[PDB]
């Protein structure tokens, strides 16, 4: 019923349907944008 | 160009058949039956698989590509 | 470094589920093996409501997706220490009036009627464009002080969004408010801070 | 208690096992089922369309697993059973059928259990 | 869906003790934590009991958010019906 696969690469997260994409948050960087906002990564708490 | 195909396929089916398991040889008063196309051997079937009659080459439907008897 | 990723997933648990959520504000402290996870709302009472089913729907789902041991954990309810501060209900109660309607620009004004009500000193609600479904022409509204974005670190900004999906239209929001500082005195306002004593005949006299 | 009571070792037999999810609908299939140990009561129409399918189960169960029921109509058979999909309150469905049934499970024993399958094996 | 009935069973049983499950939309994983099922039919097997009433509705980042009713437990006490002696007058006379 399927057929052929052989077609590994560059994997890609649930979030971003995009080919470059992040392990660390689970995001893409543009999506991180709103995580940086947010501050979310430890030892880090907004306003620079 | 966009996207041109020739007509993609439209597709016909699989093709959906009739089992025909009506065969079977039964007998008069004391209702004996026996029964027409070997069945396969294993226990998981419960069988009653009645393999089918193709050029050199019977198998049994339940259990994939196996049981291939050529007589 | 690695830590630091694990903390973030953990974060990351707290923003898909109070994504939407009709209630209010989740902060979470975590004990040993257990966490505890406390959800600081007025209708606290129907998302737990004891014993039932409900509760353990809320807990165990988050057990399997993300956290350690085969075990329970913990939920609590929680009050609310000036809904200014935090919530999710701030955002979410405006929205409950962009149902059924009354005027966008009213419902703006009546956000900001409460907030100062509980102390504040200033509050802006910013209300989303496209009245009559026009273009977009944000609406303000603000009384006294308010700051997102300037002075120091430690303003206490709530900040949220929302949308509300009309048949001509999206009217977004977000509501802000900078209110006080941690109920138990802390109030710090605008980061240099003035003080004097009263008066001067001396020996005594000092204060602050 | 469970003996059951007089006339109602009838249709109240097969409660349990519809619950069970087990019974096991259609001639070809019940066919299988008696060429196996799995046959703990048959269950056939009458009125059929090319009733020579019936004559060959009924030659199954002349031998082990003997067991035989009856009452008429593929389609009438099946309101008994499950392929009546309701589709308002006055009883008026479709009304596919279901026809012919053999049994697994049941799962409690006695009641109407035995009384069904006493008859057909010693009349 | 077209999916049997026997995958069905499954997911039901953490239903009873949960009534909320969750399964990122990312097709192909083939099993999910409890529920060793596939990630394109549990899904959509979910849905297809959204649909029919069961669930309150809310969908929420990448999930669909689906909450039991009360309701919702009595329909799925038709897959696993109870403890499946379920009652009512499903044969079609004696033998005799």
């Amino acid at each position: 019923s399927h057929p052929k696969n052989y077609g590994a690469g560059s994997r890609v997260c649930r979030v971003c349907g995009n080919s470059h994409g992040l392990i660390r948050k689970y995001g893409l960087m543009c999506c991180r944008q709103c995580f940086r906002s947010d501050a979310k990564d430890i030892g880090f708490i907004k306003y620079r | 160009k966009t996207y041109t195909k020739p007509k993609k396929i439209k597709h016909k089916h699989k093709k959906v058949k009739l089992a025909v398991l009506q065969f079977y040889k039964v007998d008069d008063a004391t209702g004996k039956v026996t029964r027409l196309r070997k069945e396969c051997p294993n226990n998981d079937c419960g069988a009653g698989t009645f393999m089918a009659n193709h050029f050199d080459r019977h198998y049994c439907g339940k259990c994939g590509l196996t049981y291939v008897y050529n007589q | 470094v690695s830590d630091g990723v694990f903390y973030a997933e953990l974060n990351e648990m707290l923003t898909r589920e109070l994504a939407e959520d009709g209630y209010s504000g989740v902060e979470v402290r975590v004990t040993p093996m257990r966490t505890e996870i406390i959800i600081r709302a007025t209708r606290t009472q129907n998302v737990l409501g004891e014993k039932g089913r409900r509760i353990r729907e809320l807990t165990s789902v988050v057990q399997k997706r993300f956290n350690f041991l085969e075990n329970g954990v913990e939920l609590y309810a929680e009050k609310v220490v000036n809904r200014g501060l935090c919530a999710i209900a701030q955002a979410e109660s405006l929205r409950y009036k962009l149902l059924g309607g009354l005027a966008v620009r009213r419902a703006c004004y009546g956000v900001l009627r409460f907030v100062m009500e509980s102390g504040a000193k200033g509050c802006e609600v910013i209300v989303s464009g496209k009245l009559r479904a026009q273009r977009a022409k944000s609406m303000k509204f603000k009384d006294g002080y308010m700051i997102s974005s300037g002075q120091p670190v430690n303003e206490y900004i709530d900040a949220a969004v929302r949308h509300v999906l009309l048949r001509q239209g999206v009217l977004g929001i977000k509501v802000k408010i900078m209110l006080d500082w941690d109920p138990k005195g802390k109030l710090g306002p605008t980061t240099p801070l003035p003080d004097l004593v009263t008066i001067h005949p001396p020996k005594e006299e000092n204060e602050l | 208690g469970e003996p059951m009571d007089l006339m109602t070792a009838l249709q109240l037999v097969m409660k349990k096992s519809s619950a069970h999810d087990g019974l096991v609908k259609g001639l070809r299939e019940a066919a299988k089922a008696i060429e196996k140990h799995a046959a703990q009561l048959c269950v056939l129409a009458e009125d059929c369309d090319q009733p020579d399918y019936v004559k060959l189960v009924k030659a199954l169960c002349a031998e082990h697993n003997v067991h035989l029921v009856t009452v008429p109509s593929a389609k009438t058979l099946g309101e008994w059973a499950g392929l009546c999909k309701i589709d308002s309150e006055g009883k008026a469905r479709k009304v596919v059928g279901c026809s012919c049934v053999v049994v697994k499970d049941y799962g409690e024993e006695s009641e109407g259990l035995n009384i069904v399958q006493d008859y057909v094996k010693s009349h | 869906m077209i999916i049997p009935k026997k995958n069905r069973n499954e997911i039901c049983k953490y239903l009873f003790q949960e009534g909320v499950l969750y399964a990122k939309k990312d097709y192909n994983l083939a099993k999910h934590p409890q529920i060793d099922v596939p990630n394109l039919q549990v899904i959509k097997l979910m849905q297809s009991f959204k649909s029919k009433e069961y669930v309150r509705e809310t969908f929420s980042w990448q999930y669909y958010y689906w909450y039991l009713t009360n309701d919702g437990i009595e329909h799925l006490r038709n897959y696993l019906n109870l403890p499946s002696e379920i009652v009512p007058a499903t044969l079609k006379k004696s033998a005799r």
